[PDB]
């Protein structure tokens, strides 16, 4: 009763883990990878 | 008299003029039912040759009235209630299929306001049979229209939330459950006492208070879809999944093609109603609120308008190639330097590909280092490169053509026990083993229907299925047994995957867009057209082989006593008999021209219909591409089966030693741990500048279509208005 | 008709169902 | 009385089962298609002027400016 | 619909009408196309008592191909000739096996 | 419908067991046989069943169909094929009309099969190859087959 | 090509004009 | 005897029925792109 048809449907799948601070901005979102 | 014209031409030719509860639920005896009931014998009587309670006699012949005696008299809970209605059939039809197997308005909207006053327990009407198929899929099946809508009317009402109170969004919640109690409007209960409508208690418990009819008001029609589109949206949804889903109820039905083709044409003027990349993904995106994809259901449904837009193949294209590896082919400087850094990291690749799978599942600073880049993805850290890793597919998929190229030109007849293995014969069946282990975790991980309808899935097994066979076929009949024919059904499996290797090997053609849409037409060409024409060839050929014997047969009389002389004209001074066959194979040549020029125009009809849709079938080939390698790892399936025994091992390992590690290299390809782009889920306040952008782009979408809607309801009083226009010029006034 | 088609339709079909402009056209030139 | 026929193709009976309604269903049926077929001919009056002024356009604005001329 | 199918069988024997027998063929699935479920359907072509006319065995004595071709009109038959989705048990899996 | 296809893959099954379950060394009962006289009393049949459907669905909806006029010419030869083998094996026992006789169930083999694909009507992507091969012979090949000829 | 796609908006300014002045 | 030259010859008609209407299906490829350039 808790999902609806829209909801089984479209919404995302899996379970994710939050990042606590992802920006998602152009430069930012590669200072992982960068340094 | 004699009828007119017309009437001797259109008017109608001819002339004209028991004891069990189930045949008591079929005729729809409600006073019967209610006697024999009160002795019983079940209230679940089911017959033998197909399962059929007392209930789904009801639903069968459309009684209404004696479901809603039980649903009254003889029930306690709704427990109870739903144990009835869900009672199969032989064929597994619970109480809404059957209602909608065959058109029987009256009883699906008795079971659909069953549904709505939440008188349930298990959605009724998303439960499957023995086929698969719904009871919307019934009703769609069967083609009964009437069903089809009620049952479309629901999943619209049903879209919508409740729990919110905008007053647009209750507005067209009371327009869509009235569109259904007004459908039904007749057809009162058993009870000739206390008398009431279908949808009384649910247009009650809707809080809104409405401050020689048309066919425009009684079924869905555009205007209707743009007040849940609106109200979706108004309530807290993703407009371009509102869209996405709303199409696919519609496409579930065949008989709104109508209604399809705008909905298509809302997702494509949505769709580029954005401008930027940041407008277009802040539309496909998900939040923490709305958590809706709408880029994974389009290319779970094979959406080929939505998924080859020119802003859908962009951001695709900047996680697949970001630096345009793609066109260093349109030049002279690109083959040359493009190429050598191919052969050179290709062998660097074969070389430590092996040498990072043993030391990622034990050697845990190198399985953290593996998974920096990835945002950056570019030639930095290669191995993230999606563009890349599908080129070391495709150099590992040549090398294993030429390796088996090779198998067979390097055969000869001198040595028949110490070459039934060997370091390259044995080294293939391992190949073709691990092929078969990528096809399992292919099949079982997305599924069936993505499985069939993708790129060589089903041909790669094959040719390694038969080799595989080929290897054993060939072990066994050299020690286990001595010889025998076995040996050449031997040569015949590798002839078989040798063959089918090099028809695998034009998969490198995926990306030209000369030679690509050349080789989707020329599978469609054979696995439609060429299989379905020889079917009638074999009942035509089948025919004249049997005419032959017939013509050939003979008949041996001169004799005097009995079986004596016989006449021999057989071939499966009697000059008469070749006239005849003759004529023969002359009335089967032009059978065989007849044939052939009904083959040609065939292949015709679909190189017409194949390349009327060119470039929206490859880019549509290509972005089902651009996303299966971008969640994909970097192992191809030669090393597919060393990283499964490594894992396997190494993770036993920390089980023993160390507990809560974690970062196992997971045991699957396609990785679920990962949203497709970086671009979703925005945490903090890049969450509130894609809602307001999002915003921005939907509100100036909305009131385009309101515009567009606009001149449609001008439209249909154009000679209306031109007789108010010509009567207000300076006839009568100014 | 020209009572009829004068404000939507009094034939029922709305309008008088066989009437239209024919507003006038020229000759001119 | 029901004797078999030796002639095939049964002619008594109609070809459907909802040819001829007898009652409440013949007074739906005439609410139905009165219902399609007046908006049949509706969306076939309006198509067919549309036509006429796409082809007669500049003499409706011609006739608008006429207005000028005399009255 | 009679009129339709009795204006059109007349301009077909004219031979000279091209641009009628378009119009009168376009009006024609025009017409069905209006129709939105199987129960307007089968009430533009049902003879009632008052005018005993029917045009599905009209159109099937002239043999037209545009009207018997159409979606509406190839779902009258298959409810009445079907009428169990036995036709739908051989797209499946477990049906081709017990079907045969 | 299924009766009726079901009745006729029977049909050529039965007619092709015929031509190829032939045994030449067999006296005058070779041609009164259990298995070759039920075939003649079938076709014997269909003829009859063509006669209803012609007086009673017309002629303009008889040969509009095309299959039913297969049903006649296959049974007309087979029924002339039981006739002269029965007269060509004890009244007159030549080559001139014995090879007739091997030429009407050449022929009436042809039809049975060709009748065979009647069962793909209904089915959606050979449906439609019925269809371009009876429009075919209708309208194309009879235009064709007289320049063909010159 | 914009009168053509436009026509009832233009027709429907002749007769807003009665709505305002 | 034995069935052993029946199996080969079983998949040599399969080989050479599906290239030669693999050759042709890629010969009414070309003839119907010169024919849209032609005419
Ligand atoms: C013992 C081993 C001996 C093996 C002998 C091999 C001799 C050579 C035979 C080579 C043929 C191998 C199979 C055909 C290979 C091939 O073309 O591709 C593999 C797959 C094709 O899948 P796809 O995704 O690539 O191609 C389409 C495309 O992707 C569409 O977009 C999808 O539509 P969708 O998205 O809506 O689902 C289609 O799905 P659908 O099926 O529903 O239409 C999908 O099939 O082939 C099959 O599905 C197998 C089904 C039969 C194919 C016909 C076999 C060809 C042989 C016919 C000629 C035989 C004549 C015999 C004469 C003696
Ligand atoms: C030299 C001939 C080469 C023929 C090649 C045959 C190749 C067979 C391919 C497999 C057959 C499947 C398709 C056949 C289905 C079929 O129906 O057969 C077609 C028919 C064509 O006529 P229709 O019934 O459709 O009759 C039409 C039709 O009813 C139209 O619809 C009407 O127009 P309408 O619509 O207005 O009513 C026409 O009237 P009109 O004058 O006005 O046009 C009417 O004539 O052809 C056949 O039945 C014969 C085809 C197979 C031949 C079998 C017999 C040959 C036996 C000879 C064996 C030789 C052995 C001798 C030596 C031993
Ligand atoms: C686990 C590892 C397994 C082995 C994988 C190694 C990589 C093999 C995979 C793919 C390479 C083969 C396909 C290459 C195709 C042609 C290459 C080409 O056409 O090049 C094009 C561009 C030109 O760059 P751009 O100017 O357009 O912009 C880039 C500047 N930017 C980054 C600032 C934006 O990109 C570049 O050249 C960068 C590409 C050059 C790299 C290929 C040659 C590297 C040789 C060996 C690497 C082996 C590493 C082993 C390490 C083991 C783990 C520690
Ligand atoms: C060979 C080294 C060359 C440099 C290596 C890097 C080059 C590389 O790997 O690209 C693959 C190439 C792409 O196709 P290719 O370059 O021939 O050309 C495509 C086509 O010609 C059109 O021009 C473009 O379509 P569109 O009008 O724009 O729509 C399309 O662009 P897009 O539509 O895709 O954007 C072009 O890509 O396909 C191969 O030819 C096989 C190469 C060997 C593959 C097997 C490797 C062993
Ligand atoms: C074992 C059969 C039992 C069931 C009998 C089934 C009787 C029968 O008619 O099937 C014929 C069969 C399968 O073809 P089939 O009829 O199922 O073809 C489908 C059928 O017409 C559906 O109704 C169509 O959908 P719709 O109507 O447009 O909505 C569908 O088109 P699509 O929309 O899906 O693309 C068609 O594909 O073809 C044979 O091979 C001959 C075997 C004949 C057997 C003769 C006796 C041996």
């Amino acid at each position: 009763k808790k999902p609806s048809d829209y909801g089984c449907q479209l919404h995302y799948k899996h379970a994710r883990v939050v990042e606590p601070e992802s920006t998602t901005d152009d430069g930012m979102k590669r200072l992982k990878d960068v340094g | 008299k004699k009828p007119s014209d017309y009437g001797c031409q259109l008017h109608y030719k001819h002339a004209r003029v028991k004891g069990t509860l189930i045949t008591a639920a079929e005729l729809g005896l409600v006073d019967k039912y209610r006697d024999l009931k009160r002795a019983g014998q079940d209230i679940l009587t089911c017959d033998w040759p197909y399962h059929y309670s007392s209930i789904l006699y009801a639903c069968y012949g459309n009684q209404y009235k004696i479901l809603q005696m039980v649903e009254r008299e003889f029930v306690g809970s709704t427990q109870e209630l739903t144990a009835m209605h869900t009672t199969r059939c032989w064929v597994g039809k619970n109480s809404a299929m059957v209602a909608a197997y065959q058109g029987h308005l009256e009883t699906m909207l008795y079971i659909i306001d069953l549904d709505m006053q939440g008188k349930f327990t298990e959605d009724l009407f998303k439960q499957r049979d023995v086929m698969g198929k719904n009871a919307m899929m019934w009703a769609a099946s069967q083609g009964h229209t009437d069903t089809i809508e009620v049952l479309l009317v629901r999943s619209l009402y049903r879209l919508l939330p409740e729990d919110c109170a905008d007053p647009l969004v209750l507005k067209t919640r009371w327009k869509l459950v009235s569109l259904l109690a007004d459908l039904a409007s007749h057809c009162r209960d058993y009870d000739p006492g206390c008398s009431r409508s279908f949808f009384q208690e649910v247009l009650a418990s809707i809080k809104y208070d409405p401050v020689a009819v048309k066919l425009k008001d009684v079924h869905i029609t555009v205007r209707t879809l743009q007040g849940v589109i609106v109200s979706a949206y108004r309530a807290g949804m993703n407009c371009m999944g509102v869209i996405m889903y709303c199409q696919s109820l519609l496409q579930q039905a065949r008989y709104f093609d109508d209604l399809v083709a705008q909905l298509t044409a809302w997702e494509v003027k949505l769709l580029d109603t954005c401008r930027n990349k940041q407008e277009v993904q802040a539309i496909l995106a998900p939040t923490e609120d709305d958590p809706s994809e709408p880029v994974g259901y389009a290319l779970a449904t094979f959406d080929k308008a939505f998924l080859s837009h020119k802003f859908v193949q962009q951001i695709f294209t900047e996680k697949w190639d970001t630096m345009g590896v793609t066109d260093y082919t349109k030049s002279l400087f690109g083959v040359v330097w493009g190429g050598c850094s191919l052969v050179v990291a290709f062998a660097a690749w074969a070389t430590i590909c092996p040498l990072v799978v043993v030391a990622r599942s034990f050697l845990s600073p190198v399985q953290d280092f593996m998974m920096r880049g990835k945002v950056i993805v570019d030639s930095r850290f290669p191995w993230h490169v999606p563009l890349y890793r599908w080129l070391l597919t495709q150099c590992a998929l040549i090398t294993f053509t030429v390796l088996l190229s090779y198998l067979v030109f390097s055969f000869d007849p001198s040595d028949p026990v110490p070459a039934s293995v060997a370091p390259l014969n044995t080294f293939l069946a391992v190949w073709c083993a691990a092929i078969l282990v990528d096809e399992v975790q292919e099949y079982v991980e997305e599924g069936r229907a993505e499985y069939m309808s993708s790129g060589w899935n089903v041909m790669d097994v094959t040719m390694a299925l038969s080799y595989i066979l080929h290897y054993i076929l060939r072990i066994i009949a050299v020690r286990v047994t001595d010889n025998l024919n076995i040996l050449l059904v031997v040569n015949d499996l590798l002839a078989a995957a040798a063959l089918m290797a090099w028809f695998r090997m034009v998969s490198v053609f995926e990306l030209s867009s000369a030679i690509g849409p050349l080789i989707q037409m020329m599978k469609q060409m054979l696995i439609k057209d060429v299989t379905r024409f020889a079917l009638l060839v074999l009942v035509i050929l089948l025919g004249f082989s049997v005419g032959m014997e017939a013509l050939f047969q003979e008949a041996c009389i001169e004799r005097d006593p009995t079986t004596n002389e016989c006449t021999k004209y057989t071939s499966w001074f009697e000059q008469k008999r070749v006239t005849g066959v003759i004529f023969y194979l002359i009335f089967a040549i032009v059978t065989a021209i007849l044939l052939l020029n009904l083959f040609i125009a065939m292949l015709a009809d679909t190189y017409t219909r194949v390349s009327t849709q060119a470039m929206v079938e490859f880019r549509y080939r290509k972005a089902k591409l651009m996303a299966s390698y971008s969640r994909r790892d970097f192992v191809c399936p030669p090393f597919n089966l060393l990283h499964l025994v490594c894992a396997a091992v190494g993770n036993g390992l920390r089980r023993l030693v160390w507990g809560p590690d974690g970062f196992t290299p997971v045991s699957m390809r396609k990785n679920e741990t990962v949203p497709l782009f970086s671009w979703y889920f925005p945490q903090g306040e890049e969450m509130r500048q894609v809602v307001v952008l999002q915003r921005r782009v939907v509100d100036d979408f909305l009131n385009s279509n309101r515009v567009a809607l606009f001149r449609e309801k001008l439209n249909a009083e154009l000679p209306n208005l031109v007789h108010e226009m010509l009567k207000q010029k300076g006839k009568g006034d100014g | 008709e020209e009572a009829a088609a004068a404000g939507g339709g009094g034939s029922a079909r709305e309008g008088a169902a066989l009437h239209e402009p024919t507003w006038g056209v020229d000759d001119g030139e």
